[PDB]
């Protein structure tokens, strides 16, 4: 039940999403090993993901969390990169989208830095890079990220 | 998937070495995220 609505680059909504993508690029400690060497992106398309069932699933859980946390969902907009982006937009997030070996346990990971999520587009550590050229720093192949609405509720603070 | 820490709904990873990194987050229920936007892009080679 998912449809994708293309946003015009003239739309304020496109513009604010692009700005969050671009402005949250940083340098990474791997020198670009996982995600490639870059300071900015060429945005090709931004599509709104519309699925009523998946939205109602989200809002139902959001209300449960809010009611457990003094009417505060602690909702954020965060990036997610994954080889299964096209599965997620149709079927939703579930345990198959978890990073079993992640540093904060087996769960589904999100980033404030778009460039952190970019490290996971082709798999953990960038995998073997793009399918066509086997290049984690490919400048040719199209990549996709999700910009997601995430309910944090009461969040456990783990220091680095 | 694992469970959230008791009394919590997510984990926040706060960097303590890289002063420029932003936070990372983990949820343990897929129902706690909705994929609002699909962004198609290329990384750009620096000049
Ligand atoms: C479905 N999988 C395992 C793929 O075999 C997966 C693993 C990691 C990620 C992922 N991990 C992150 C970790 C941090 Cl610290 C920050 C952001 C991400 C992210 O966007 N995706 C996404 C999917
Ligand atoms: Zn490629």
């Amino acid at each position: 039940g998912t449809i994708l609505i293309d946003l015009s680059p003239d739309d304020k909504e496109f513009q604010s999403v692009e700005e969050e993508m671009q402005s949250t690029v940083r340098e990474h400690r791997d020198g670009g090993h996982a995600g490639g060497i870059f300071n900015r992106y060429n945005i090709l398309k931004i599509q709104k993901v519309c699925n009523k069932k998946l939205w109602e699933r989200y809002t139902h859980r959001r209300k449960e969390v809010s009611e457990e946390n003094h009417n505060h969902a602690n909702e954020r907009m965060l990036f997610h990169g994954s080889p299964f982006v096209n599965a997620i937009i149709h079927k939703g997030f579930d345990e198959r989208h978890a990073y079993i070996g992640g540093m904060f346990g087996a769960g589904i990971y999100f980033a404030e830095n778009s460039s952190k999520s970019n490290q996971y587009v082709y798999g953990i550590g960038g995998g073997t890079g793009c399918p066509v050229h086997k290049d984690r720093s490919c400048y040719i192949c199209h990549r996709q990220l999700l910009f997601c609405r995430v309910t944090l509720g009461k969040s456990f603070l783990q220091f680095s | 998937m694992a469970h959230s820490p008791p009394g919590h709904h997510s984990v926040t990873g706060r960097p303590s070495v890289n002063g420029l990194a932003l936070a990372e987050y983990v949820i343990y229920r897929g129902e706690q995220a909705y994929p609002e936007y699909l962004i198609t892009y290329q990384i750009m080679r620096p000049e």
